[PDB]
Order: structure tokens, then C-alpha cells, then sequence
DNA sequence: CGCCTAGGTTGGGTAGGGTGGTGGCG
DNA sequence: GTCCGTGGTAGGGCAGGTTGGGGTGAC
């Protein structure tokens, strides 16, 4: 529950998904 | 999922599967927020217009998957329920006012790299992703049109105005709801369908690089239709009453 | 022996794979 | 400025519970 949002496979692994990007460039 | 695409292995592990025992069929998606508490849509357990009503003892749940049909072995872990808590509020006949529920596990479940739960939003986080143009991400083995995906599907659809939301249906909108996708002049399609209901709206923190569930896939007019959106249950104004259950069950 | 596609609470992607231990054929 | 409870999705009883808060507030 403190450990929440973080993917073992990605955030963990220090590696994005290949859509994430579009998600954080629509934050204007 | 329309207009979606094949999820990369692992880039949901909060994703739950609501598989009815018999007849075995797939019956909603949910989302994973602890070892032993589910989040899905209230509509997807109790919806007396289609006579619909299950009991913890008629429902599987099935966590990790990838694949929508085939058993994936020692990937999949499956689970049963001790205990089922629909919303009080929960409008069932008018406006899906409060589409939300909890499913309490029998036995808590082991994580792994396919299994991981999601973070519920607080104030602030709600205060700053719930916006105009910001876009979130829903995933479900639901229908690819109004047919059924092989692998879990995903798609990134914007938030909505209210006012445009509003003014798309004829159904009475509530502050315990909000719509999201494109609109018909944005060129980029995408939407939700039957069988993603209880499935995650989440979107990923530019503050603390996590991922938050802000909306639980409810209701829309058809599916991927241009002037319709779909509509999504404001997870965090129902936080403080998932919080108290938690705590008193 | 390497190809070929295959049951199970289970496809065929290949005999590993994000997971065990399994063949028939030429 | 105002409005967001006494039946509704529904009991018993006018509060408060797993529920009537508060917020991207909406009007
Ligand atoms: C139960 C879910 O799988 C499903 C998801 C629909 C999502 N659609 C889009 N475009 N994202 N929900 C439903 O089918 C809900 C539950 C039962 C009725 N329903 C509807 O969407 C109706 N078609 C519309 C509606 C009926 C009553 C109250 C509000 C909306
Ligand atoms: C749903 O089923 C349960 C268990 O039988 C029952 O107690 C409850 O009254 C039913 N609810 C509706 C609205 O039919
Ligand atoms: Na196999
Ligand atoms: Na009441």
C-alpha cells in the first residue's frame, strides 16, 4: 500500500511503457 | 477497448478479472488497491433492470493475467470473496449515481511482477490531474466494437469539460462522476465498452512517478460514438467511505 | 535429431514463453 | 450569493450508519 503505483516491470526497473509520454506531455 | 491496442506484459498488474464460476464467463474487470481489497463497479454485482444480482460465493477473481481466455500458469493467481460492499447511495435505476464497490479477498494474495496495487488519489493529487485536456489510461478484455480482444487492451483518452459531458446525454450527471475521450474535430478515437465496467482510470503522477486510479469505468451511450463520451466513478470523493470499510471490516 | 503444432483449470507464440513437463514426424 | 436529506437505489425515523460530504464544486 506505501509501495502503491510503482510496476515491478517499469518505475522499478527504471523503464516506461511506450504510451506513458502521451499521458505526461497533456499536462498543460 | 476500442480504437485500444495490446497492453506490454506487466504495464497493469493492479488489473483485476470478475469471472462468474459457472456459467464461466468473464463478467467486469476491477483494480487491486491491497493484499486483500478490490475496487469495481457497484453495476457489475447489482443491476435489477437485467435482474442482475450476485453473492461473494458466484463471483471468481482472477489477478496477473494477460491472456482474456487461456489459464496462465503460475503467472495467475485466483482468489474468492469473504465478503461484498456496495455503496448505500449506489442509484441503480436513474444515473449510475456512485457506480462503486469493494470485494474483500478470503485469504490476502502474494505480489509478484504481473501483481501490484494501485494508489488511491488524496486531495491534492485529485486537485491536479482532474483537468480539461489531461489525459488518463483504461484497460479491460472488454468488446473492440458494440469483438472480443485475445491479450488485455488499453487506450488513452483525455478529460472532458463537464459541461460537454453534460450536454452529450439525455441522463442526469452527478459530482460523483466524470467523462472522458475525444471529441469528433480531435481526429484520435478511443473509448470503453461492455465488460470493462469496474476496470481502472489511472494516471501517473509528474510529482512522485505513480500511479493513481481516479475514475472506475461506469456507463456511456453505445461505445467510441462521435458527441458521446464515456463515464467514469469519481474514485476519490468516495475514498473517505472505501477508507472507514477498510478499516472497520 | 530438428522440425511441427499441442493437453491440461489452457493457445500455439513454441517443447519456451511473462510459467512445468510434456510428444509425433520424417 | 445559493444548493447539495428524511425517500431515494432503500429501514425506520429525522440522525446516522458502510449514507447528507464537499468540491475540477455546479447553478
Ligand atoms: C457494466 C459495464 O461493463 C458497462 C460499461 C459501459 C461503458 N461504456 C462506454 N462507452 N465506456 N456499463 C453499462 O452497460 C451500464 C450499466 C447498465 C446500463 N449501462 C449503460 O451504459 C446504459 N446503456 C446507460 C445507462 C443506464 C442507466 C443509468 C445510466 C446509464
Ligand atoms: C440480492 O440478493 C441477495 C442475496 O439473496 C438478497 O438478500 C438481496 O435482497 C438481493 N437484492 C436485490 C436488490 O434484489
Ligand atoms: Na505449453
Ligand atoms: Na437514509
Amino acid at each position: 500500500e506505501a509501495d502503491c503505483g510503482l510496476r515491478p516491470l517499469f518505475e522499478k526497473k527504471s523503464l516506461e511503457d511506450k504510451t506513458e509520454r502521451e499521458l505526461l506531455e497533456s499536462y498543460i | 477497448i476500442v480504437e485500444g491496442s495490446d497492453a506490454e506484459i506487466g504495464m497493469s498488474p493492479w488489473q483485476v478479472m470478475l469471472f462468474r464460476k459457472s456459467p464461466q464467463e468473464l463478467l467486469c474487470g476491477a483494480s487491486l488497491i491491497s493484499d486483500r481489497w478490490v475496487l469495481t463497479a457497484a453495476h457489475c454485482l447489482l443491476y435489477p433492470p437485467w435482474d442482475k444480482n450476485f453473492t461473494e460465493n458466484d463471483l471468481l477473481v482472477r489477478i496477473g493475467k494477460h491472456s482474456r481466455t487461456r489459464y496462465e500458469r503460475n503467472i495467475e493467481k485466483i482468489s474468492m470473496l469473504e465478503k461484498i460492499y456496495i455503496h448505500p447511495r449506489y442509484n441503480w435505476r436513474e444515473n449510475l449515481d456512485r457506480d462503486i464497490a469493494l470485494m474483500k479477498l478470503k485469504k490476502p494474495v502474494a505480489f509478484s511482477d504481473y501483481i501490484h496495487p494501485v494508489c488511491l488519489p488524496d486531495r491534492e493529487t485529485a486537485a491536479s490531474l482532474l483537468q480539461a485536456g489531461y489525459k488518463g489510461r483504461v484497460t479491460g478484455w472488454g468488446n473492440l466494437k458494440e469483438g472480443q480482444p485475445s491479450v488485455l487492451q488499453v487506450v488513452n483518452l483525455p478529460i472532458v469539460e463537464r459541461p460537454v459531458c453534460k450536454d452529450s446525454t439525455r441522463i442526469r450527471i452527478t459530482d460523483n462522476m466524470f467523462c472522458a475521450g475525444y471529441k469528433p474535430d480531435e481526429g484520435k478515437r478511443g473509448d470503453a465498452c461492455e465488460g470493462d465496467s469496474g476496470g481502472p482510470f489511472v494516471m501517473k503522477s509528474p510529482f512522485n512517478n505513480r500511479w493513481y486510479q481516479m475514475g472506475i469505468v461506469s456507463w456511456g451511450e453505445g461505445c467510441d460514438r462521435d458527441g458521446k463520451y464515456g463515464f467514469y466513478t469519481h474514485v476519490f470523493r468516495l475514498k473517505k467511505w472505501i477508507q472507514k470499510v477498510i478499516d472497520q471490516f
